[PDB]
């Protein structure tokens, strides 16, 4: 439990989990669940952010150190 | 004259000995068809690289400080920093824009050449078919006289202007396409996509509407689908090389290439494979078209009149001159000819050396030409770690210091992201670990099964790429036909109830935790032998075939396979809080509906009040029903608002996120090469500049 990178013993061992997909939406849109390797990297439709890479630990820091405070 | 060699094009005496070889590959032609290539590939690769190879999100890729588990193909290879990642881009720009004009041609294909593999090499995780397939027209295109017509290049120099080519220059390229387009069809020809299992869903689509005029969904989606895909790669590579067959191959080529345009989110792949179509065709077609115009027009277009004499060909002398002998090019290009098609015909095949990289399918992915031929899906990942010197077991976030997610099917790169974790975790109070990976995976809906060893420490585990590895699980091909039965079982639950479907090895065993939510959860056995095992009072009891429990719902359990062979089961579950929730809320639905029709004369309830409403203004808080009413019936609203949206809305929203792609992209190179050339300024007008660059057009 110290820091982000760390869970707990039942968040790890649950299994029968609603999983949310690197495709499409689980909520909604054909073939979410299936992986298709080929086409590019995006994620669920959402605002206009394209990818998940900002939800990286850290980012935040790393952000402000190299582009200051936005 | 010979039906062989009007055929064909060459004769077979040409062939009889070196010198003629070399003479009918390095024959006359002309240059139209391959400038044209050249000019259409240029201005392709010039809209790609700020869309897909990630130059508006490079800023959030190898951002310094950030400590982040790399992909690399060899360890040595390590990211520079993020402004000089932005000059290596730039240099990439500026070698298409000088493919594209003809302006230097040869500089320009060496600047988009190596940087462009520096990228592709640096991760594994975003290699893709179409990604190789630039690559290689890159380093093709480096080598041919491409700039002997309608290029900038021949304005500058008079003997590269509307000159000669050596034939080999089309060959490579009709080879190269030909090799594409059989290696696919080829490598389709499996189990898997010639029975229906592979793309299955794709029939939907309303482009497939027409068919079903004709024909059934089922039928739908594996005669068209399938079938047909497998039958355009065979004759898309056999037909456009005869004359006979060139228009319908052309035709057909086109519809599927702007359907898998359309279908999917390749890219550029469908424009670049439209592009480079034409060129079967013969090697002067732009010249006739020119010629096939007003005085007017061809003011402005390329010159028609006949190429001229260049000094890359070997011309045969009718003058009673002896033929000119061939030099040192011309037989290094017949040699480079020879060689790389034979080349691009053996790496698909290569899997047999290279056994380290083999997994459920053969080797990465990216240089097979099986294009959606595998569908896999994940259910669970589970990483373990044990301290070094207290001996406390933990267990991580799955996706910690990473980016992609193919490091859950490689062996390689699970090998480097244990190494990753290994360096990195001393950071957080952990000395030497031992990390233990447990990954849950079906191909093609199979049973979801492990695919490696929960019990071996991938830290100190043993790989090499040239050995097969120990520790990867196999696919059990003999549980195939229980993909009938399984969907036979998908289709006899309601409309809550879910299931999933388990295949486990003897001597492992699953430990799971059911959440409190998942009440009414059950456990079926379908085959072999398997024991479920409740913690909370330490009591196992033995299923055989046909045998149903009832779970605990907030308590953990544990299943032991105890066959000689592997033991396939079930879980059916159904959500309760999410049932009470729904019934909860159709009863608000009905008693605002019977309020609104007159029904219901007697007063509201206070918690009622704030439906009709609709704001929460001077009074208490909300419910978490009432909230979620609300925002069921806010999100219900928006999307019903999204679907009422006319064509030209989309189209212009779409030219205007696009127009903001590129802004983003040039500002930040444009930041980052000042901060290169006149050093870094102050924190706050960085921080402006950046403000500025992320600004949306309107
Ligand atoms: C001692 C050593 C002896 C020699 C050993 C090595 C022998 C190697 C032989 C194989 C290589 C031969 C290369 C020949 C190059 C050649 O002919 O190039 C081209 C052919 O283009 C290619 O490079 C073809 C690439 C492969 C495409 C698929 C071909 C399908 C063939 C089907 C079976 C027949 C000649 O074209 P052209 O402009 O004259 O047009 C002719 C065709 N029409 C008019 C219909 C469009
Ligand atoms: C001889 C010819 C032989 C035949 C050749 C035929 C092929 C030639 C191709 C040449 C290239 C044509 C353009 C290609 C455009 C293209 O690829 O489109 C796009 C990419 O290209 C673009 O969008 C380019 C946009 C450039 C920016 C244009 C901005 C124009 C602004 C106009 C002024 C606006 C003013 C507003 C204020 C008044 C594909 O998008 P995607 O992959 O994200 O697809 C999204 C949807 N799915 C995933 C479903 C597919
Ligand atoms: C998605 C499909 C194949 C994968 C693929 C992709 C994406 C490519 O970019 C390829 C480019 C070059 C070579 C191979 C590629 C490839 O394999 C099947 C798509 C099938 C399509 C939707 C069916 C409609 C077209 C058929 C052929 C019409 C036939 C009509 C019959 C009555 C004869
Ligand atoms: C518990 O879930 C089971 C499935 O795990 C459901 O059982 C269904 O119950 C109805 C009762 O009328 C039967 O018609 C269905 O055939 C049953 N489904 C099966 C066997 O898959 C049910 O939703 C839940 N039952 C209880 C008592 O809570
Ligand atoms: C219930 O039965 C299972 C069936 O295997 C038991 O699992 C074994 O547990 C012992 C220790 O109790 C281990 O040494 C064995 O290796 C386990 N077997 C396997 C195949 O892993 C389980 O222990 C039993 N539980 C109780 C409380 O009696
Ligand atoms: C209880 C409820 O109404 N909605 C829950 C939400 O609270 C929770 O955060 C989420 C987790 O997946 O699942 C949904
Ligand atoms: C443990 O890690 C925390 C969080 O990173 C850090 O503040 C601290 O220095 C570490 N504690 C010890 C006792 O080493
Ligand atoms: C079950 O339904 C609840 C309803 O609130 C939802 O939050 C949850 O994500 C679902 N899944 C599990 C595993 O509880």
């Amino acid at each position: 439990s110290k820091g982000a990178a760390f869970v707990s013993k039942q968040e790890a061992s649950e299994v029968l989990k609603r999983p949310r997909r690197y495709l499409y939406q689980w909520l909604g849109a054909p073939v979410p669940y299936p992986d298709p390797l080929e086409p590019r990297r995006e994620v669920c439709e959402l605002n206009p952010d394209c990818d998940e890479l900002a939800d990286h630990i850290g980012f935040q820091e790393a952000y402000r150190r190299f582009y200051g405070p936005v | 004259d010979s039906r062989i060699g009007k055929l064909l094009g060459f004769e077979w005496t040409d062939l009889s000995s070196w010198r003629r070889l070399v003479t009918l590959l390095n024959r006359p032609t002309d240059p139209a068809s391959l400038a044209v290539f050249r000019f259409l590939f240029g201005f392709l690769m010039v809209l790609d690289i700020p869309q897909e190879r990630g130059l508006s999100s490079l800023d959030r890729k190898y951002l310094d400080g950030l400590d982040v588990c790399r992909f690399p193909l060899l360890d040595a290879l390590r990211p520079l920093p993020l402004d000089w990642m932005y000059l290596v881009y730039t240099i990439m720009f500026l070698g298409a824009l000088g493919m594209m004009l003809g302006l230097c041609y040869r500089i320009s294909c060496v600047l988009f050449l190596l940087p462009y593999w520096y990228v592709f090499l640096l991760d594994k995780t975003s290699w893709n078919n179409h990604s190789y397939l630039y690559g290689l027209l890159a380093f093709q295109l480096t080598f041919m006289d491409a700039n002997h017509y309608w290029s900038v290049d021949g304005l500058l120099n008079a003997h590269r202007r509307n000159a000669h080519v050596p034939l080999w220059n089309y060959a490579v390229l009709r080879g190269q396409i030909f090799i594409v387009y059989f290696i696919a069809g080829v490598k389709k020809l499996d189990a898997d996509w010639v029975e229906g299992y592979s793309m299955e869903y794709l029939s939907r689509h309303w482009l497939f509407s027409p068919f079903k005029l004709l024909l059934s969904e089922e039928l739908t989606s594996l005669l068209v689908v399938h079938w047909g895909g497998l039958l355009l790669d065979l004759s898309a590579g056999f037909l456009l090389f005869f004359d006979v067959s060139r228009s319908i191959g052309l035709f057909f080529v086109s519809y599927f290439h702007c359907m898998n345009s359309q279908l999917f989110s390749i890219g550029m792949f469908s424009y670049v494979m439209l592009a480079s179509s034409p060129l079967f065709c013969s090697p002067e077609w732009p010249r006739k078209l020119v010629s096939y115009c007003p005085r007017r027009l061809q003011q402005l277009l390329p010159l028609k009149a006949a190429p001229q004499p260049s000094v890359s060909c070997v011309y045969k002398r009718s003058r009673g001159k002896s033929g000119q002998k061939p030099g040192l090019r011309h037989q290094l290009g017949a040699a480079f000819t020879l060689l790389y098609l034979l080349e691009q015909l053996f790496l698909p095949y290569s899997h047999f050396l290279t056994q380290g990289y083999n997994n459920w399918t053969n080797g990465l992915y990216g240089y097979s030409w099986d294009m959606m031929v595998h569908s896999r899906s994940h259910q669970h990942v589970k990483i373990t770690y044990r301290d070094g010197r207290t001996g406390e077991l933990g267990y991580l976030n799955p996706g910690v210091f990473t980016q992609s997610r193919r490091w859950k099917d490689h062996a390689d790169m699970l090998k480097q992201y244990a190494t990753c974790l290994s360096r990195l975790l001393p950071k957080y109070n952990v000395t030497e670990p031992q990390i233990y990976f447990d990954i849950w995976v079906s191909i093609n809906d199979r049973f979801q099964q492990r695919i490696f060893d929960p019990r071996v420490d991938i830290v100190q585990a043993a790989w090499s790429p040239f050995q097969r590895t120990s520790w990867v699980q196999p696919l059990l091909m003999d549980l195939s036909p229980w993909r009938a039965k399984l969907q036979e079982i998908k289709s006899s639950l309601d409309n809550h109830t879910e299931v999933v479907f388990i295949a486990d090895f003897p001597g492992l065993h699953l430990e799971n935790f059911v959440s409190e939510d998942l009440g009414n959860t059950s456990i079926q056995l379908l085959q072999g032998e398997v024991t479920v095992e409740l913690v909370a009072e330490q009591k196992n009891q033995t299923l055989r075939e046909g045998e149903k429990m009832q779970l605990p719902a907030g308590e953990y359990h544990k299943v032991y396979t105890t066959s000689p062979s592997p033991s396939c089961y079930m879980y059916v579950y159904v959500n309760t809080t999410e049932l009470a929730l729904e019934q909860d809320l159709a009863y608000l639905q009905e008693l605002k509906e019977k309020v609104e029709n007159g029904s219901e004369t007697g007063p509201l309830p206070p918690e009622l009040q704030p439906l009709l409403e609709g704001e929460v203004k001077g009074g208490p808080e909300p419910t978490p029903l009432v909230q979620t009413f609300l925002r069921r019936q806010q999100r219900l609203q928006e999307i019903e608002r999204r679907r009422n949206t006319p064509f030209h809305e989309r189209f212009f929203r779409f030219l205007l996120r696009k127009l903001y792609v590129f802004r983003r992209s040039f500002l930040m190179t444009c930041i980052s090469l000042r901060n290169l050339i006149l050093g870094r300024p102050s924190l706050e007008q960085l921080a402006q500049e950046v403000t500025y660059a992320n600004l949306r057009p309107f």
